[PDB]
Formats: C-alpha cells, structure tokens, sequence
C-alpha cells in the first residue's frame, strides 16, 4: 500500500515526526513559498474543470493533501468544496482501478466500510453474455447508507442479496470507495475551522 | 340498544391480546362505533388498562398500536412524540389480486342502485363485497413469496397475521438499525420486493441466491400495498383483535400450510336471527349460502355477525 | 452576506411559502450554510408549520435539496426578489421590518 499514491494513509500529525518535533503544518507553510502554491494548483485546476493530477508527481505527497484540504478550510466555499471531492475521489478511481483485491479491502478498513470477502458466487447472464462472479459482501443495512448519494444502479434491487448480505464485485467495491473518499473529504473541513492560523497565513492564500 | 356492540363487548372482556414488550412506548388508536373520526393519543402500560378502556370508556369496532416507538406516546405535537425507531411493515391488499363480486343496493327497496342515494326511498345504499376462500389462496400465495423473501435474502425473522378480513400482514419486529430506517431505505426494501427495479434474468439457475434464482422458478414480484412500507409512522392493527367489517380475529400464522377460511376465525357462538336484505347466492366463508329478501333466517352467529358487518342484512335478536 | 435569510426561517412566512424554500431556503442551507443533507430537512419542515396553514410533505422536500445539490444554485439576491416575484419581496420586508 503505496503511501506516495494515497496520502490519507499518513496522519497529518504523522508525517510531520520527520521533521523533529513541535513544527507544525503552520510552520512549514509560513517559511515554504511553493507548497501554497502546489494546493492552489489543484484547487485552480478543479474550477477549470480539467484532472487532478496523481499525488505520485509530488515530491512531498503527504503535505500537498493536507495544505490543500487546509487552503479549502480558509476559501469557506460550500460549492467549492463539494466540488473538489469529487475531483479528488475521481482522481483516486484510475489509481484503484490497477490495485490488488488485498489493498482495496485495506483501504475500506480505514475508512469504515465493512466489507468483507466470501465464498465467490458465480452466475450467468444474458445480456452480458459474461460469467459474473461477486466475492464481496456488504450488509443491506450498510449498504442502503454508503449508495445514499449514488445514482439508480445502485438501488438494492439490481443486487443479489443473501441472508442481508449485498454481494459486489471489483467494480463495485471501487464504485463504494469512490463515494466514501468524497465522504470523508466533506467530513474532514467541517472541523477545520477550529484553529486560529495567524492572520498573515490566511492573506496568503487570499 | 346495538345487539352488535353486546358481542364485541362480551369478547374484549375475556380475551388475550397479543400486546408487545415495549407496550408504554407504543401509541394506541381505535375507531369508537356508530363514527368515522379516531381516537389516538392514547398511552396504556399494561393489558389491565387497557382492557379497562375498551370494555368501559371506548368499545374499538377497529383497534391498532402503532408500529414506532415513542418516549412521549400521547404528545400530539410530531417532535414532542420523539420517534425512536418503527418495525418493518408489509401489507398484502385483495385490491389488485383477485377483483371480486361487488353489488350496491337500497337496504328498503332490495333494488340495485349504483347512485348514494335510493331515489325512491332516500336513503343511504349499502355495498357488499364476496369475499371468497379462492380470493385468500390467491393471496395466501404472495405471503409465502413475501416470506421467503424477507428469510433468504435479508435475513430477518417476519411473522404472519390474517388481516381480519381481504388480505394478510406481515411484520418483523427489529430493535437495532433495522427499525431506525428512513422513509426512503423503506421504498428501497418495498421496491426489491415488488421487483420494480429488479431486471429479468434470463438465464440463471433456480439454485442462485436472490432474485436470479427467483426470476427463473417462475415468480415474478410480491403484490403488496406498497404505502404501508414506505410510511414510518403506522397504526398497527393489533392481533386478537376484532376486525370493523367483518368480526374475525386477527389470528396469527404460524403455519401458511394449515390456514382455513371458515368459521374458525370468528369467536361468536350461538345462534342469530338474521334479517337479510337482498337475495343472493354467495360464498360466506367458505361456503355457499343463499338469503332471501326480508325473510328471517337462523343461522350461527358466526356467520351472522359476519354478514352484518359486510352490510348484507341485520341480526335481530340472539338465541 | 446571507443575514436575512435565517431571520425569515426563524420567523415564518404566510403565502409563498414553497417558492422562498425553492429559489432562496433550500439554496442556502445546502450550498452557503452547508449543512447535511437531513439536517436541511428538518431546518425547512418546521419553517413551513408557523402559520400551520397547510401542509408539506417529505417528498417534496427531498426532491429540492437533492435538486439544488447538483445544481449546485446559490440563494437568490434580495435585488432579484424584487425584478422577479414582487409579491414575495413584500411577504419577506414585512418580516424584515418586524425588527
Ligand atoms: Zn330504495
């Protein structure tokens, strides 16, 4: 589980034991000219509409998380911030679609998602003319919580239930994922305003 | 002196409801006789006060508890009630099944009338509706469908009622998350099992899980009154209890195999003297009876309560 | 600045009810305020039951805080108020001069 490709993984008050003790995030961002810059590069980019691009191209990964969910915290815009959840989660999609079935279930353990893996169920359909196969599974009650946002092909009745259990695939745990990261973001802001940062911090990033 | 009230008196002073554990957390609601308007709020901590209330404050032609929980039962402000969880619903109407027999008439005259009012009498008609034991088969097939849904795909422990009088209930007691579900993740649960959303697959075996090995054992979705799932709040009708139009107990089902529509479901016994207002050749629980027009006829009170209550006519006296 | 629009929930309204909830209510709770889905809900609910002169069902409200959040619309101006719908402006500034 590659830290450099997912940085929620790392704390914020974590990553910042390299750097001795007592520097916090305000710290750095007072003395470091770029790293403000790195965060308005995505939240300037998310506006425009183009990608986001993979947290593998920065030199500190850990940190741009952090500084551009702390420049939003600042911005104060709703439509804002919703908006760069789903640029974020999105961009996190292509690097889950090329990952192992043991690191996905990893990742939905650290966010509280209680999907498990099962004895694979195998059937046939016609208009895929496919072998289906779900080997996941996730309870109705659960599952009727995470597809709250989602789109009609998650309603429970193009699912395959057994014993309250919703069966998914690979496609379908990534789907979940997806949706959770863009949760969790959301969730994330929301007690951000707690701090007061030094007012010259705040006109930077203004 | 309402020969009618007598009956449901003499039963609610012996019988035994069947009232659930949390019974001071439930509002209870009834319809009083001889009125349309109902009469909730009400809060009972045991089957003393309550039995209490129906044989001498308010005798219930229909009784129901509601289906949430409430830590302020008889507060008429909604938030004051404070709603802290419901049980999963499901009903099963003889509306859209089989569509039965249906006649309008004037109880004075006997002639068909389609209008409210009898033109030459001025007076208010009477519908009567044959209800037949076909119609219950018809319908005690979606309730083993509806069951088996609720046990193989979601797990749950579902008990069965007989409505006491067109249809069936089904009801799954639930104390954890299962009661705190919204109004919409109950349209969701209403939906899968009516099999809206629910694609043909058309090449599965019967042995696969969920509606794939269901779709191809030739059952399609449950027919069920969809309103009664989707809503949270719901006036349960209690069990034991006597149904407004036609005077049966709502019995449970522990077995849908050994279920008979006969006279069995009604508690009355003795003898009545029936006054009928039409001549019909109908089915009445589980048999064919034939009345004739203004004729007295003696039959067991059973029967007779029963086509009072469906308007079919009037019982006189008691023997 | 969005000042008068917690005052009008707080208080109440009387005739256009559903529109100051579509165009203004619904807007600002969901994408100014940013509360949660649910909790926008209840906040709408009890400013419909003031004047309790009718009723509201869940339904519709559901379907204009699900409405606006992919919209993504922002609470009309109280300038706006006054070109488009006069008879609300009037309903709101009667509020607002009760203080
Ligand atoms: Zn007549």
């Amino acid at each position: 589980l590659d830290v450099k490709k997912y940085p929620f993984i790392k704390s914020l008050d974590d990553e910042l034991k390299k750097y001795g003790g007592g520097i916090t995030l305000t710290d750095l961002l007072l003395n470091s000219t770029t790293l403000i810059d790195q965060a308005k590069d995505r939240i300037q980019k998310t506006k425009s509409g183009d990608e986001l691009p993979h947290y593998v191209s920065y030199n500190e990964p850990v940190l741009v998380f952090y500084t551009t969910l702390l420049s939003l915290a600042i911005l104060n815009d709703v439509k804002l911030i919703r908006r760069y959840a789903y640029a974020e989660a999105k961009q996190f999609r292509s690097l889950l679609h090329t990952e192992n079935e043991e690191n996905l279930l990893e990742i939905s353990k650290l966010l509280d998602l209680k999907i498990n893996r099962c004895d694979p169920i195998k059937f046939y359909l016609e208009k895929k003319r496919r072998i289906i196969q779900k080997e996941f599974c996730v309870h109705f009650i659960d599952y009727l919580k995470y597809t709250k946002d989602l789109k009609e092909d998650w309603k429970l009745s193009g699912q395959i239930l057994h014993k309250g259990y919703v069966y998914l695939d690979k496609n379908q745990l990534i789907g979940l994922i997806a949706e959770s990261i863009k949760s969790k973001i959301v969730e994330m802001i929301r007690p951000l305003n707690l701090k007061e940062i030094p007012e010259k911090l705040k006109s930077l990033i203004e | 002196t309402n020969l009618i009230k007598s009956f449901f008196r003499n039963y609610y002073l012996n019988a035994e409801l069947e009232l659930p554990k949390d019974m001071e957390l439930r509002e209870f609601a009834l319809q009083p006789f001889g009125s349309d308007t109902y009469v909730r709020h009400l809060s009972f901590s045991s089957s003393e006060e309550l039995r209490d209330y129906l044989v001498n404050r308010n005798l219930p032609l229909h009784l129901f508890y509601s289906s949430a929980r409430y830590q302020l039962p008889s507060a008429r402000n909604m938030e004051e009630k404070a709603w802290m969880g419901s049980d999963l619903l499901f009903d099963i109407d003889a509306d859209h099944l089989c569509k039965l027999r249906s006649i309008r008439f004037c109880p004075v005259c006997g002639n068909a009338v389609v209008s409210e009012k009898c033109e030459r009498d001025n007076v208010e008609t009477l519908e009567y509706v044959e209800m037949t034991s076909e119609c219950i088969k018809r319908g005690l097939e979606q309730t083993r469908n509806l069951v088996e849904i609720l046990e193989d795909d979601f797990g749950l422990k579902p008990k069965v009622y007989f409505s006491g009088n067109r249809g069936f209930h089904v009801q799954v007691d639930c104390y954890g998350n299962c009661a705190l579900l919204d109004s919409d993740e109950r349209k969701e649960i209403a939906e899968y099992v009516m099999g809206i959303g629910v694609p043909g697959y058309p090449g599965g075996s019967e042995n696969a899980p969920g509606w794939v090995g269901r779709k191809n054992r030739g059952i399609n979705g449950v027919t069920i009154d969809e309103q009664v799932t989707i809503d949270v709040k719901r006036l349960i009708r209690i069990p034991n209890s006597l149904h407004g139009k036609s005077g049966l107990i709502v019995k449970r089902v522990p077995n849908l195999d050994d279920f008979e529509f006969n006279e069995t479901l009604s508690p009355f016994t003795g003898y009545t003297i029936f006054l009928p207002y039409i001549t019909i050749e109908t089915e009445v629980l589980g048999s064919i009876i034939k009345l004739n027009r203004g004729i007295p006829i003696k039959i067991k009170s059973s029967i007779g309560i029963y086509l009072h209550l469906r308007n079919l006519g009037e019982v006189k006296a008691y023997v």
